[PDB]
């Protein structure tokens, strides 16, 4: 019902609309959420991150990180993503 | 049978020390005492934590509290009063069946060894904690019911036989076995050297600007009474694989080493206490341990 | 295996120096010690701050300290007692599942060299940073267990052989390898010249505050105890690309140069102690560095 043999506008047989910008606007490749990137720079986080401590009950392996970046949706940017060494992002 | 415990059962502190005030004296002139003051100094460190090495750069730079002897006197004096109190087997706020069966259970305990280890921890200067580090000579003056006892450097981890420690422990055991009380005014003289940094009790703080804050009373350097009292009951040499005396605790628990020395091997206070009430025979060292926890105090409820 | 380090693991400071009190003497009149007073001159100037442009019109009457020699004495005398203490392997907050493995991994430490470099930093003048600069004559007197030692010409950068430092290093290594303490009363006499300006240590001021605080005990110019402790442990010539002795840090980090020499290249203390308690073969120099850190002390937890 989405990959049908029609042309529609966001469909697959698209004809007539290739001339327009419609199949590249309404059918977006890797359509994701806003996605801002909170970046860890040498152990110091950029935005509203606040490093936390995991439960240390059954962790087998936990690797630490100092550089890199985490991809946070704009919805969860409102609150602190609370990055942690064991499990990355959550709501707390 | 099987009297379990009162859930409310608690015992009070039978060994009450005062806050150990610190003064600066000379080794020859011990009467001219001057208040060692807790000042604050600022400090530039190197930010050396175990984890991330990439913040080893830039300063650590924070303020802490310090207490040094002034550079005209070379001896640290520590003043406190330790009050041993009797009625040790009565529960202050616990029940009246379990408490009296525990009283009859520990009525034949060896109070002499208990009192000797307490008076030895007082007289060997174990109430001094890091202030003994680099001391030429530790002279302990214990005045008890108008009787002055002077002690030189005694070996602390072993409770070797001394006749003056046994002399004070005679009235301390007479107090602890029955009713009444006794007071020990204890003055420590350690030749720390002119200007040596002393170590008063540190404080627990959360939002303070000081990274380390020392305990003070009107600015004078002082030790916590709970720290001194913890060093009174560092007599436990009766746990499993005993090497050094640890503090008397219901679980033999030392916070610093992070391992409880009497938990998990059925040598804690509560199992022996329930056994002593329920009528199985206790050995002498664990009887002394249970009595030491009773005179330490604590809610043994649960 | 995989003996993971305790989070509470810390070691006490084992080289405890006092504050370096500073006096004015002559070169041939060494007994007449007059205390160097920190003078303080006022400077008139308006405030210029980033956060308050409205307050720049009037204010900031600042009064900056200074310390010179008096115009009748040409020699600056620096007195401090360095206290070396033993059992550097005892953790004070750590425990003994890791610290006992460290004891049995650093028992082969040549304390002789460690102590040599400590007493050489004591004697050669590493503890006299900006006031040994430009002095035509340097002298160090060390008094230790009623023994006097005289040092005149020791270049501070390399640890060359002199039997005088070695003599003291013996008893210092015997303390540090075993149990006990030793105290070196160190008096430095440097002939700078008539009325030459001297250099006390600096208290941390804010970005604003005043220009510079010099370190005062009871009005007299002095230098910080931790700053002398930085001088004594400045023995680290065993990191990769070692040009000059740096202060033994857990990360080999100097703040004033903006670089860390042992951080991030597997020669930091923490990887070496985990290698020691997991038992891989250490060389003599990095094991000596680890023992020097344990002498320095500090909390190593994570």
């Amino acid at each position: 019902d989405k990959l049908t043999t029609d042309i529609a506008d966001t469909n697959v047989f698209v004809g007539g609309w290739q001339l327009t910008a419609n199949p590249h606007e309404y059918c977006k490749w890797r359509r994701g959420t806003k996605n801002e990137d909170l970046v860890l720079t040498d152990g110091k986080w950029s935005g509203n991150v606040t490093t936390t401590k995991p439960i240390q009950s059954k962790i087998w392996r936990k690797w630490q990180g100092e550089n890199g970046s985490i991809t946070v949706p704009e919805y969860l940017l409102d609150k602190t993503i609370c990055y942690n060494d064991f499990y990355g992002g959550y709501e707390n | 049978t099987k009297l379990k415990a009162p859930a409310v059962l608690a015992y009070s502190r039978k060994i009450n020390p005062t806050n150990a005030l610190m003064f600066a004296v000379n080794w020859s002139d011990r009467d001219n005492t001057t208040a060692v003051m807790v000042g604050t100094k600022t400090v530039a460190g190197t930010q050396s934590v175990r984890g991330n090495p990439n913040d080893a750069d830039k300063g650590n730079i924070q303020t802490v509290n310090f207490a040094n002897l002034p550079h005209n006197k070379n001896t640290l004096l520590v003043k406190y009063n330790v009050k041993f109190v009797g009625d040790v087997f009565k529960a202050e706020l616990g029940g009246g069946e379990y408490s009296n069966t525990l009283q009859t259970a520990l009525e034949n305990t060896d109070f002499g060894t208990l009192a000797y280890r307490y008076v030895y921890n007082i007289a060997a200067g174990r109430t001094l904690w890091r202030n003994r580090v680099g001391a030429e000579s530790i002279e302990t003056v214990i005045t008890v019911n108008d009787q002055t006892f002077t002690f030189s450097d005694l070996l602390v981890n072993e409770f070797d036989e001394d006749v003056d420690v046994a002399e004070i422990a005679d009235m301390v055991a007479g107090v602890l076995s029955g009713e009444g009380f006794v007071t020990l005014k204890v003055e420590h003289y350690m030749l720390l050297g002119e200007g040596s940094e002393v170590f008063p009790s540190q404080e627990f703080v959360e939002n303070s600007k000081l990274s380390k804050q020392l305990f003070d009373l009107n600015g004078q350097a002082a030790m916590h009474d709970q720290k001194i009292g913890n060093a009174i009951r560092t007599i436990d040499t009766w746990y499993e694989d005993a090497t050094t005396p640890i503090a008397v605790e219901p679980y033999g628990s030392v916070v610093r080493n992070g391992v409880a020395y009497r938990a998990g091997n059925k040598t804690d206070l509560f199992t022996l206490m329930d056994g002593a009430v329920n009528g199985k025979s206790l050995t002498e060292e664990d009887q002394m341990f249970v009595t030491a926890n009773l005179i330490r105090g604590g809610v043994f409820g649960g």
